[PDB]
Formats: C-alpha cells, structure tokens, sequence
C-alpha cells in the first residue's frame, strides 16, 4: 500500500509572510464592505502650509 | 620687532528659521466628544 504524508501549514515556512486568523461568520457578513484605511507619514515642511 | 603674538576677536549671528505643521478636524466632529453620555442613538457616529 502507500500511505498519504499529510503536511501543516503552520508548520511551513510561508507562514511568516501572512497572519493567518479564523472568522467564522464571514461568508455572512461579507455581503458588504469592510473598508479600513491605514496611514500615511508626513514631513513637517518649513513655511505655512 | 615685527611678531608680537597676535589676537583676534571673532562674532557670528543667528540665522532664523521655521518648522510648520498641518492638522484639520471638522467642528461638529469635535462636538461629539464632549458630551458624556453612558445606548443614546449615536456611538456610531461618535
């Protein structure tokens, strides 16, 4: 016979680049948009802005 | 009878300069927050 190796995910090495998170009800809420905005720096420039 | 150790007095001056920022809210936007309330129909928006 021949057995199946199964492999984790987490137990990869792509799991750094992403965090992975369950959310259960998802599929129900995502009828809409979630929409968040991050950031952006910005420099003090001399002279009034 | 020329060397007679010299001395000398030097001054410099400021020179000014300015740092500016920028920052807006909205007025009603910050009415908001004043009022201390424990729903009353505006957590959402508040």
């Amino acid at each position: 016979c021949s057995t199946l190796s199964l492999v984790r995910f987490l137990e990869l090495g792509l799991s750094v680049a992403c965090v992975c998170t369950k959310f259960p009800e998802l599929s129900y809420v995502a009828e809409g948009t979630i929409q968040f905005e991050v950031q952006q720096p910005m420099i003090a420039r001399d002279g009034p802005h | 009878p020329a060397d007679q150790p010299v001395h000398n007095y030097m001054i410099k001056r400021l020179d000014r300069r300015s740092l500016n920022a920028a920052f807006s809210i909205a007025v009603e936007a910050l009415g908001l927050i004043s009022g201390e309330n424990l729903h009353i129909s505006s957590a959402m928006r508040l």
